[PDB]
């Protein structure tokens, strides 16, 4: 709530409720690999 | 040495561990080294 940032980008999709512990940085799978790929020097929120 | 990593040569450590399980390891062996190049600065600058 006391924080300002330059821009602020969101991503929406749909996953599989087992796979959603593959949304983070350096994670191997299919989704991770193939589907969405997260940077290992990222900050951010996952919401699901 | 091995300052406590899993391999003391670095090609092991990135060819194992990948870059998201690695950097840790890389962190350990740069900051031993460093530390024992300090020592070695040190004693040269007393010797000197």
């Amino acid at each position: 709530n006391d924080l300002c940032f330059t821009n602020v980008y969101a991503d929406s999709f749909v996953i599989r409720g087992d796979e959603v512990r593959q949304i983070a940085p350096g994670q191997t799978g299919k989704i991770a690999d193939y589907n969405y790929k997260l940077p290992d020097d990222f900050t951010g929120c996952v919401i699901a | 040495s091995n300052f406590g990593a899993i391999s003391s040569v670095l090609n092991d450590i990135l060819s194992r561990l990948d870059p998201p399980e690695a950097e840790v390891q890389i962190d350990r062996l740069i900051t031993g080294r460093l530390q024992s190049l300090q020592t070695y600065v040190t004693q040269q600058l007393i010797r000197a």
